RNA sequence: UAUCUGGUUGAUCCUGCCAGUAGUCAUAUGCUUGUCUCAAAGAUUAAGCCAUGCAUGUCUAAGUAUAAGCAAUUUAUACAGUGAAACUGCGAAUGGCUCAUUAAAUCAGUUAUCGUUUAUUUGAUAGUAUACUUGGAUAACCGUGGUAAUUCUAGAGCUAAUACAUGCUUAAAAUCCCGACUGUUUGGAAGGGAUGUAUUUAUUAGAUAAAAAUUUGAUGAUUCAUAAUAACUUUUCGAAUCGCAUGGCCUUGUGCUGGCGAUGGUUCAUUCAAAUUUCUGCCCUAUCAACUUUCGAUGGUAGGAUAGUGGCCUACCAUGGUUUCAACGGGUAACGGGGAAUAAGGGUUCGAUUCCGGAGAGGGAGCCUGAGAAACGGCUACCACAUCCAAGGAAGGCAGCAGGCGCGCAAAUUACCCAAUCCCGACACGGGGAGGUAGUGACAAUAAAUAACGAUACAGGUUGUAAUUGGAAUGAGUACAAUGUAAAUACCUUAACGAGGAACAAUUGGAGGGCAAGUCUGGUGCCAGCAGCCGCGGUAAUUCCAGCUCCAAAAGCGUAUAUUAAAGUUGUUGCAGUUAAAAAGCUCGUAGUUGAACCUUGGGCUUGGCUGGCCGGUCCUGGACCCAGCCGAGCCUUUCCUUCUGGCCAGGACUUUUACUUUGAAAAAAUUAGAGUGUUCAAAGCAGGCCUUUGCUCGAAUAUAUUAGCAUGGAAUAAUAGAAUAGGACGUUAUGGUUCU
RNA sequence: CGGCACCUUACGAGAAAUCAAAGUCUUUGGGUUCUGGGGGGAGUAUGGUCGCAAGGCUGAAACUUAAAGGAAUUGACGGAAG
RNA sequence: CCCGUCGCUACUACCGAUUGAAUGGCUUAGUGAGGCCUCCGGAUUGGUUUAGGGAACCGAGAAGCUGGUCAAACUUGGUCAUUUAGAGGAAGUAAAAGUCGUAACAAGGUUUCCGUAGGUGAACCUGCGGAAGGAUCAU
């Protein structure tokens, strides 16, 4: 079937190579998972040595890390917005490694407000204004307020990340290989890497 | 399969088949020692030709060379042991001087005749082939058996031979038994 | 081709087993075990070809199935078990203890040892590293894994294994002046002291060894086994000959005097 | 044995080939064939086609036994011995065969995996935040069958597990997060969550130049080993198993405890492996000079896939990559190598084939299972062959062993056995056309009969024969028997038999030359024929056909073909080119090849070793002194020989590039050379030897490999670089300034 | 000093004719290019390439054959000389 | 001594209309078995199992279906390579010395030979320019 052998190629000098031997099983390839977004569907693959691989054919959620905050949460994946390899993966919402996706921001917002006491997005709407006061008026003990007060000053995050919380969706890049491990994990875009992909998206 | 078993030829024929000088020398040499055919002369010349080749290779090496001293002494010792080389000629230069008659002297057939056990050299071969001659306490029926120096004194009739104290042979038992 | 080989042709067997050409088509293929195939001695070869206790391969299996043969203090019933360097073979029925140490001719000597010495063995440290939960361990030349070693032990050192508990009694650091036996190459079986270790980053380190007769030879560090803390003080009994290589002329002279 | 000889002429000397000559682990064939040992053998042509039989199965006390199997009554009314059938486990990926494909491919030597998988073996390794032990299937079995037909299987009724699917039982703390309340200068806290190990991410340890105003492993090197934090997971596994013993404590309750083992299990290491991989090296061909890049060719980025690296594949992007130092294409009556034949040296030719590596199983392709296969004595499909059929269907793969057909110049028994060598399995026990044994076997190789000795008679120069007269000797063969062997055969031993024409009868080629041995006799008459070549044969043929005699080799000898030497007729060593074949018509010219001389020489001092002796010191042999000679040193001469710390070994910092040569390591075993060793000798084999041993004891050496790579010494020879617009060298502690850790 | 040559000798070379190079080549190595491997078939066939063509350059094989050939000697012959 | 046409016989190779023939490799295009992955599907078969008749809703899951992927094989075409037929044409060699002459070897009776170009039954002849391997090392 699909073969990874180098015998079928022509040499560096351009010479066609004669047929040496029949295709061997230890040089096989298989077909791409083409992971989509949908209710979870994972198929196991029996690989060399009796080991196991997992084809993620469909996933909804994944484990995403906030690198600056050192916190990881499981959150939904909304869709694929950019792919450096093929634009057809963006059009068809195909999850591969290094794909830029939008993830649900609520688990990280919940951690942030509970950890610092402030709010994110900074929108001025009525719901945003009511929620901003709601978090600031939350009932806490004296020790908790002091614990939050110690964490203050470090609670100011980058503007380009804070701004995203208003839409309820953060930009992230997939770090795992869904067709190899069945996981669709990644990290939240930050710093100049986020600035790089922001220019790509707006164009 | 099993490992191959080594074998090799023990003679080599002359390059020129017809040469009166060589033909007369061979026949003269075969008649003196009662040899069956020319191959028994080729065999001596062949094995003497490779003794010389070994000696020539060592003689090209420098004196006091470890290989020349070791293999040269071993080659001399073997030739002295079978009586081909004299005890006063252990120099590896006298090895090259050896001649085919030196080796034919040391055959069992030659020694049986020269020890008086046979009337002629041709009587010696049939005595050997007919299991009458024993070296030590072992019967040897190979005429080309090369007698060693320590085996020289123990050549005699087999103890169970008619000529050496055994019973009378087939012919006599049939005659005196009639 | 499609999987592991299970046969060993007689001609392709290691030459130090000293097997004859014409006894058959095959040779005992050593099992997987503590020692490499090329550097081992199957118990069938030891019990039949060396000791000549068994007359054939059927009889050596009968011997081992009665629980007589012990390698390193444990009963082995595998006739092709790969016994190797420094291994102790015990036959308590005959009250005999052997250690597999190379003689100077390159073969495994039939070296009988006392019961007190048969209670331990030496192993060359191949690597030191940390296992799971951060527990350091040592891998010896015979595949042993000893946990919690002395933190001073490094590679190329020699440890003394208690061989009944498997622990380390004490060790010898690899350094100049240590007693050494060579376990590979054409200098296999020779015994001398380290004179100078010559390093080659990215390549093979070379060790200069001086014989007791002040003969100097060079060998790879991978073929060097420290067996003593200094000259004349080995931690195991050496085989007859003391690992001193004689020239062929010297051997011929020695044999002449021995036989008269 | 480092060799030549015949043929051009009336004669000569040459060039030159033809012919002769010898070998072949080199094939065929002809004639002939007594003995012993050893032993190749359907490769060549057709990797052409195959009837038939066999070639792979497997159970221990220790997975599962209600056989309606056998056996016995026994510690046993849960089972208990043995044990078909089945389920489960493992093996069937080894072996054996063949050489079609294959020309930087395979392969050889040498590397790498800090680029991966690994059943098994061997070491380690798991207290993790209904339990006196969970379920429901299924086989074998029983009995209803269907088909012409297969190692086809369908309904129905049972029943088990180390099968399948689930599931508890546990240390002691401690740490982290959230945190009601509380203290109230930031502490205390109830209560909640989280901890083993695997998986997948993200983020942190993972340090390490010496004084002044707490730990931290390895490597040449890592984002390594390992640890930590936050989470994650169609939630990995942390024993619902099996045999033998049955012990100890009493709180005498089926109380609590516990001994040696089977099997299994996660991870790491190890071993057996595998997959990729660095460098260098392949025969002929230019009547093959340009090739590769649509549709991957060279590279980059990202991904996918893979066990993993990698254009391995995809997307986007660059326009690259190889080549007269022969790329690319073509041929190969090409698998590569270890090796074989011949060989003064250098070489030439061969290598299907006992070992190693590769590839294939009629031709392709695709897969299942499994640790491992793109497996074919596994499956699926097509093509080509081909079998049974009741015509509906079904079953195939001898380049395994034996055997058949065909092809051909060309190649053996449809035999016996697991006794040996080893392999496989649950295994002391089963299996093995693997392997061994015998059969056929003038493939090659070893040893080695076919007669020996007397007396007469003569010839003869004290004895060599030529004849007719004797008594001895012996194995070829036959055989009691014993040995041999798994059982035999044969060998080896050995009763009785077994030689005068010892008919127990040696052949194959020749007799002009080369080339050894007839000018004998008969036959034919340029016929028949011979003759490798030159030649012979037309009526006394030394050559034909025969008889006699003789020569050569001999259990072997001839013929054909190929190949090697001869061939210095392929010439590097080592040819020839005025006229024998052959200097381009003449210049230019790129690659290639090749290129003047020159740079530390001489001198002095001290010293080590080995050769000769003198000493002599002689039981051939050993010492300073002495002489010379030959090698190595170490200092001094204006003096190269890296440089610092610990203090020649161990720990740092620098370094013109080679070629060459020395030494060392490496180049598998077998083969070659070679040491030892009375296989009765020998070819061989790796044995063997000792006063005869309730054991003692030498061995199984050693060289050679040779290009490439590795380490090392030397610095001639041959290249290479340097300070010319000085952008040059030293300042070790030169004077400041700019920085970096 | 450079040329075109010549005469004598043969140390030397060669099969010889002859050669101051055709010497310094079995006492075999200064550098380098081209060409030949018994006589014919044959510079033919075929392919390529150049040319307007004639042709040039490159260039086999089947088959056939024991000589073909070089230099010199003696003779014979010559419609060669003396 | 000797050369070449022409005539007879035999053998070898060559050219040659036949868009000749046959076999094998590579390949464009078309068609395309089968496996694998994927997509639904849902024969029947167990209950997360809930339900006063049972309605559910959880799992397993065969045939089959969708789209891919590897891709045998066939048809057509092209090309390469290897064998082979062919009326006729034109050679070579061997055999014998058949017919015609006498071109070469002597100054071979016109010295011979080379390149080139014409001519001619055949050897060959002639022109132009060369060579001596000449019949002259010389006036
Ligand atoms: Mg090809
Ligand atoms: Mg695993
Ligand atoms: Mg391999
Ligand atoms: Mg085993
Ligand atoms: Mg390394
Ligand atoms: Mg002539
Ligand atoms: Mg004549
Ligand atoms: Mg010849
Ligand atoms: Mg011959
Ligand atoms: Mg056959
Ligand atoms: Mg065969
Ligand atoms: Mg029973
Ligand atoms: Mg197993
Ligand atoms: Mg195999
Ligand atoms: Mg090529
Ligand atoms: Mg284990
Ligand atoms: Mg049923
Ligand atoms: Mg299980
Ligand atoms: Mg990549
Ligand atoms: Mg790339
Ligand atoms: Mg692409
Ligand atoms: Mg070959
Ligand atoms: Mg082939
Ligand atoms: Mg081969
Ligand atoms: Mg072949
Ligand atoms: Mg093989
Ligand atoms: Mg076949
Ligand atoms: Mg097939
Ligand atoms: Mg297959
Ligand atoms: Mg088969
Ligand atoms: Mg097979
Ligand atoms: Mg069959
Ligand atoms: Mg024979
Ligand atoms: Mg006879
Ligand atoms: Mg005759
Ligand atoms: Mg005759
Ligand atoms: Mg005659
Ligand atoms: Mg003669
Ligand atoms: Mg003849
Ligand atoms: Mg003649
Ligand atoms: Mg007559
Ligand atoms: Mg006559
Ligand atoms: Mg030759
Ligand atoms: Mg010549
Ligand atoms: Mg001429
Ligand atoms: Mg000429
Ligand atoms: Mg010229
Ligand atoms: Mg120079
Ligand atoms: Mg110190
Ligand atoms: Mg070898
Ligand atoms: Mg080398
Ligand atoms: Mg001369
Ligand atoms: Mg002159
Ligand atoms: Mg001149
Ligand atoms: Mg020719
Ligand atoms: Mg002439
Ligand atoms: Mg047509
Ligand atoms: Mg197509
Ligand atoms: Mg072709
Ligand atoms: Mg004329
Ligand atoms: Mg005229
Ligand atoms: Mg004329
Ligand atoms: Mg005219």
């Amino acid at each position: 079937g699909i073969s990874r052998d180098s015998r079928h190629k022509r040499s560096a000098t351009g010479a066609k190579r004669a047929q040496f031997r029949k295709k061997r099983k230890f040089e096989l390839g298989r077909q791409p998972a083409n992971t989509k977004i949908g209710p979870k569907r994972i198929h196991s693959v029996r690989t060399r040595g009796g080991n196991q691989k997992f084809r993620a054919l469909r996933v909804e959620t994944g484990n995403f890390s906030w690198g600056s905050e050192g916190v990881s949460r499981k959150t939904r994946i909304a869709g694929v917005v950019y792919h450096p390899s093929n634009n057809e993966l963006v059009r068809t919402n195909t999850l591969t490694k290094s794909a830029v996706v939008q993830i649900d921001a609520t688990p990280f917002r919940q951690w942030y407000e509970n950890h610092y006491g402030a709010t994110l997005g900074k929108k001025k709407g009525g719901a945003h204004a009511a929620h901003a006061a709601e978090v600031a008026d939350a009932k806490r003990s004296r020790k908790v307020e002091r614990k939050l007060a110690a964490r203050s000053g470090a609670a100011a995050i980058e503007s380009a990340v804070d701004s995203q919380f208003g839409s309820g969706r953060l930009y992230a890049v997939i770090s795992s290989r869904p067709g190899q491990s069945g996981r669709c994990d990644g990290y939240i875009l930050e710093g100049e890497e986020l600035a790089f992909y922001l220019r790509r998206l707006t164009a | 399969p099993r490992a191959p078993r080594t074998y090799s030829k023990t003679y080599s024929v002359p390059k020129r088949p017809y040469e009166s000088a060589r033909l007369d020398a061979e026949l003269k040499l075969a008649g003196e020692y009662g040899l069956k055919n020319k191959r028994e002369i080729y065999r001596i010349g062949f094995q003497l030709s490779k003794i010389r080749r070994a000696a020539r290779d060592l003689l090209t090496r420098d004196e006091k060379d470890p290989k020349r001293l070791f293999e040269g002494n071993a080659l001399i010792r073997r030739l002295v042991r079978i009586g081909v080389l004299s005890e006063d000629k252990m120099k590896l230069d006298y090895v090259l001087a050896l001649k085919p008659e030196d080796f034919l002297e040391r055959r069992l057939q030659t020694q049986v005749f020269k020890l008086g056990l046979a009337r002629s050299i041709h009587h010696a071969r049939v005595l050997i082939t007919q299991r009458h001659i024993a070296v030590g306490k072992q019967i040897v029926n190979i005429p080309s058996f090369t007698v060693r120096l320590d085996s020289q004194k123990h050549i005699d009739f087999a103890h169970n031979s008619p000529y050496g104290g055994g019973r009378a042979g087939r012919v006599k038992r049939k005659n005196q038994g009639k | 081709a499609r999987g592991p080989k299970k046969h060993l042709k007689r001609l392709a067997a290691p030459s130090h087993w000293m097997l004859d050409k014409l006894s058959g088509t095959y040779a005992p293929r050593p099992s997987a075990g503590p020692h490499k195939l090329r550097e081992s001695l199957p118990l069938v070869v030891f019990l039949r070809n060396r000791l000549k206790y068994a007359l054939n391969g059927r009889e050596v299996k009968a011997i081992m199935m009665q629980q007589h043969v012990q390698v390193d203090g444990k009963v082995r019933t595998d006739t092709t078990y790969p016994a190797g360097f420094m291994d102790v073979i015990t036959l308590e029925a005959t009250n005999e203890h052997f250690r597999l140490v190379y003689d100077v001719k390159g073969k495994f000597a039939v070296h009988r040892i006392s019961a007190e010495e048969a209670a331990y063995k030496l192993g060359k440290v191949k690597k030191v590293q940390l296992g799971k939960k951060g527990v350091p361990y040592v891998v010896t030349h015979d595949g042993r894994t000893i946990r919690y070693p002395d933190p001073l032990i490094r590679a190329n050192d020699t440890v003394k294994i208690d061989l009944a508990t498997g622990k380390i009694d004490d060790f010898i650091k690899f350094d100049t002046g240590r007693l050494v036996m060579v376990t590979g190459g054409r200098n296999l079986g020779r015994v001398g002291v380290i004179v100078h270790r010559e390093k080659h980053e990215g390549g093979f380190d070379l060790v200069h060894i001086k014989d007791a007769l002040e003969n100097t030879f060079v060998t790879r560090l991978s073929n060097v086994f420290v067996i003593g803390t200094e000259a004349g003080k080995p931690w195991v009994s050496l085989p007859k000959g003391k690992g001193i290589k004689l020239s062929i002329s010297e051997e011929r002279d020695r044999r002449r005097a021995q036989q008269g």
